[PDB]
């Protein structure tokens, strides 16, 4: 079966910065584009970015572009998102997929952002 | 909220057959194929990865290979319609229709080959 499990979700403050790391096994994670998706509650899942097995082409849905990347490590069967600039706007379950649809996903690290 | 609906998901079908099966998702006026992720997959099988505008063929299973396709004139109608030409036994099961669109979302749909004459 395939194994997705994310890691290093946190709270913080607005301005703040997070490093998601999402392991994979029970598939070829080298061989697959991967995916950052995200759900807030009360709202739809939604997808933040994606990235192909060789590293060669990233994308970024337009609230996070220059604030979050997403990388790999295909030796490690890792995935990473690094989150700058978060705003109260980022608080959400992320989940690392292996299909847009969130379909094959982790169980999520909850992200939030807020002064309190 | 963005969802993906499928207003048939059961098709039965003859063997040896064409069938299209469709998963609808909602799209505000011209189609961004630049934002559109769009898998076809059934049981652990790859048939579909659409990309960002492009096809990815390197993971599609060999039982598909040449038989499955997208029909890329459907998309700007807000619908992933997959193509399968001439229908196995074997392409019984449940397929999963995976796209993001802003939004993601996903769906099944049954699909029942009859025994061929």
């Amino acid at each position: 079966e395939v194994q997705l499990q994310e890691s290093g979700g946190g709270l913080v403050q607005p301005g703040g910065s997070l490093r998601l790391s999402c392991a994979a096994s029970g598939f070829t994670f080298s061989s697959y584009w991967m995916y950052w998706l995200r759900q807030a509650p009360g709202k739809g899942l939604e997808w933040v970015s994606s990235i192909n097995s060789d590293s060669s082409s990233t994308y970024y849905r337009d609230s996070v572009k220059g604030r979050f990347t997403i990388s790999r490590d295909n030796a490690k069967n890792t995935l990473y998102l690094q989150m700058n600039s978060l705003k109260s706007e980022d608080t959400a379950v992320y989940y690392c997929a292996k299909d847009p649809g969130g379909y094959a996903k982790g169980q999520g690290t909850q992200v939030t952002v807020s002064s309190d | 909220m963005f969802t993906v609906t499928v207003p048939k998901d059961l098709y039965v079908v003859e063997y040896g057959s064409n069938m299209t099966i469709e998963c609808k998702f909602p799209v505000e006026k011209q189609l961004d194929l630049a934002a559109l992720i769009v898998y076809w997959e059934m049981e652990d099988k790859n048939i579909i990865q659409f990309v960002h505008g492009e096809e990815d063929l390197k993971v599609q299973h060999s039982s598909y290979r040449q038989r499955a396709r997208l029909l890329k004139d459907q998309l700007s109608l807000g619908n992933a319609a997959l193509q399968i030409t001439d229908v196995k036994l074997q392409d019984a099961g449940v397929y999963r229709c995976m796209i993001s669109y802003g939004g993601a979302d996903y769906k099944r749909i049954t699909v029942k080959v009859n025994a061929p004459y």
